[PDB]
């Protein structure tokens, strides 16, 4: 078996809407592993949004987006979700879900072992 | 939050040459990095994390180095496959994570 | 900032940290153990880090002979590993072990316990001198070791070993007062009797909160009190292997009062039951080894359910017993049950686990 990590519900919307970005994961427990959503914008470098851990229900989000985001886990359809709202013409970025990694040799400390396939949200009238 | 700074932004090397691609830190970070491989347009892969340990699926060429505040990454011998986007993150603390810039080895 | 504790095996080879030594249990939930084990050169690589989290009952002897001691009887184990990580941890590693992971190199391993709550609480008691028993308790080891599987021939000069202390804590209930009363006739009191009444504040009480205690008096008879007594002695049993039943009067005090016939009297008592005031054994149960002062006394059992405690561990009870001196001819006394129970960035500082004490 092998952790699927996968996202899904990106879609259109004017600036001020709101959309809910799906993450399914498989293979793993959702309680062990934090969760985060880094975006990309088209032509730039990566950048954080949130993080949710299910079991300490610890979440954090980034400067940009402090009370514009909400991250959300759902342990029973083992789903974490990213619920967002006030959007503007930066957030047309491209979301990735990501989960840290625990032990392959050491304790790799935020290393972002899995990436899911990325969901574009575009966001233009 | 922690800023984070990559340079040079901007690089070009010959199949077989040696690289190094340096990106700092603006606060002490105990070693808590780790650099990923970003194909255009696809996930961005994971290269090394804790600043020095290799990962499954990436050649032994990949071996980064902490010289203090300071962190860099060497390539002993770039190959096609090293055409991609590299991103330093820091992640000092735990729900915390922040990238640089990005380099763009043609 | 923050305190660490770490004890280090005399081979320095491998050493662990620790968030901290006391565990408070809530009566239905114990803070997990959050611990992180080291080992610089990983012992020739060929070795898993076991560290095992062991409750066992004790009674008979501290020297590991036979004689008694043979009732090593582990109520509780469990036995996990770090290196390898076996796959995925039980709940992700606390923000304390992450920071332990960032002050310490790539050669630290985290490792996470709980305990079900049915276990007893870490209670000792040594008899007095020599009241005719043995030392007994109900400790909780931590052995990190490395080796290749978990039935290896473990041993002190390369196993760190360090104790750690289930404590119990429940909610300040607002119960009923616990009240006591009795009604004394005498042979030749003609239909007359000495009244007396007793009743505690509070029914459940932390270490070293002062316990406060009624007093009603009204007397009838022909016969004055001399004095009155006031008292907190400790119910202490054995159940397991033994039927030692330890009543040392941990606290008491003495205050001289007198009622006449046809006078009535009603007052409040303190009282403070404390270790420190007496540490000596006395035949007494505590909460931890008395040779060092972080200790207190024995926190009261509760029972729960899952087969009693006659099996789990040795019980302690508390009660304030009050009495009167009449002049000639009665002791009556009082009792009055009650609980007693233990009250409840920058970067981080290295406490060792030592237990101080004053010796």
């Amino acid at each position: 078996s092998e952790v699927q990590l996968v996202e899904s519900g990106g879609g259109l919307v004017q600036p001020g809407g709101s959309l809910r970005l799906s993450c399914a994961a498989s293979g793993f427990n959702f309680s062990s592993s934090y969760i985060h959503w880094v975006r990309q914008a088209p032509g730039k470098g990566l950048e954080w949004v949130a993080s949710i851990s299910s079991y300490y229900g610890y979440t954090s989000y980034a400067d940009s987006v402090k009370g514009r985001f909400t991250i959300s886990a759902d342990t029973s359809k083992n789903t974490a979700y990213l619920q967002m709202n006030s959007l503007r013409a930066e957030d047309t970025a491209v979301y990735y879900c990501a989960r840290q990694g625990y032990y392959y040799n050491s304790y790799m400390q935020g290393a972002l072992d899995y990436w899911g396939q990325g969901t574009l949200v575009t966001v233009s009238s | 939050d922690i800023q984070m700074t990559q340079s040079p932004s901007s690089l070009s090397a010959s199949v077989g040459d040696r690289v190094t691609i340096t990106c700092r830190a603006s606060q002490s970070v105990s070693s808590a990095v780790a650099w990923y491989q970003q194909k255009p347009g696809k996930a961005p892969k994971l290269l090394i994390y804790s600043a020095s340990s290799l990962y499954s699926g990436v050649p032994s060429r990949f071996s980064g180095s902490r010289s203090g505040t300071d962190f860099t990454l060497t390539i002993s011998s770039l190959q096609p496959e090293d055409f991609a986007t590299y991103y330093c993150q820091q992640s000092k603390y735990d729900g915390l994570i922040t990238f640089g810039q990005g380099t763009k080895v043609a | 900032g923050t305190r660490v504790f770490k004890k280090s095996s005399p081979n320095c080879k491998l050493t662990v940290y620790l968030g901290k030594r006391d565990f408070v249990d809530h009566l239905d939930k114990v803070d997990p153990v959050d611990g992180v084990v080291l080992v610089d050169p990983d012992y020739l690589k060929d070795r898993k880090v076991f560290v095992t989290l062991t409750c066992a009952f004790r009674y008979g002897r501290e020297d590991l002979d036979v004689l008694g001691l043979s009732f090593r009887k582990d109520l509780f184990i469990a036995t996990y590993q770090a290196f390898p990580p076996m796959p995925n941890p039980p709940r992700p590693p606390t923000r304390l072990q992450d920071r332990l992971l960032k002050k310490l190199g790539q050669h630290a391993h985290p490792f996470f316990f709980t305990i079900p709550q049915n276990l007893p609480c870490s209670v000792t008691l040594q008899p007095g001198p020599e009241d005719t028993g043995k030392a007994c308790g109900v400790d909780f080891e931590i052995r990190a070791f490395c080796a290749k599987s978990i039935e290896e021939k473990s041993h002190k000069r390369n196993s760190v070993r360090l104790i750690i202390r289930k404590v119990q804590f429940a909610p300040e209930t607002p119960g009923p007062q616990p009240s006591a009363e009795t009604t004394r006739h005498f042979l030749m009191s003609d239909r007359r009797s000495l009244h007396l009444e007793a009743s505690l504040d509070k029914e459940l009480y932390y270490h070293g909160e002062p316990l406060n205690v009624n007093v009603h008096v009204t007397n009838n008879s022909a016969k004055t009190v001399k004095k009155i007594r006031v008292s907190v002695r400790q119910y202490a049993d054995i159940c397991l292997f033994s039927t030692a039943q330890y009543k040392c009067p941990v606290a008491q005090l003495e205050q001289d009062d007198q009622v006449s016939p046809s006078s009535t009297f009603c007052k409040v008592y303190t009282i403070t039951p404390l270790l420190s005031d007496n540490r000596e054994k006395r035949g007494l149960a505590l909460d931890g080894q008395l040779k060092h002062e972080d200790t207190n006394l024995a926190s009261s059992t509760i029972v729960k359910e899952g087969a009693n405690k006659e099996v789990l561990g040795i019980l302690v009870s508390y009660r304030v017993k009050v009495k009167l001196v009449v002049s000639r001819g009665g002791d009556v006394s009082v009792e009055l049950p009650f609980v007693l129970m233990h009250p409840k960035d920058d970067d981080i500082v290295f406490e060792d686990f030592a237990r101080l004490r004053l010796k």
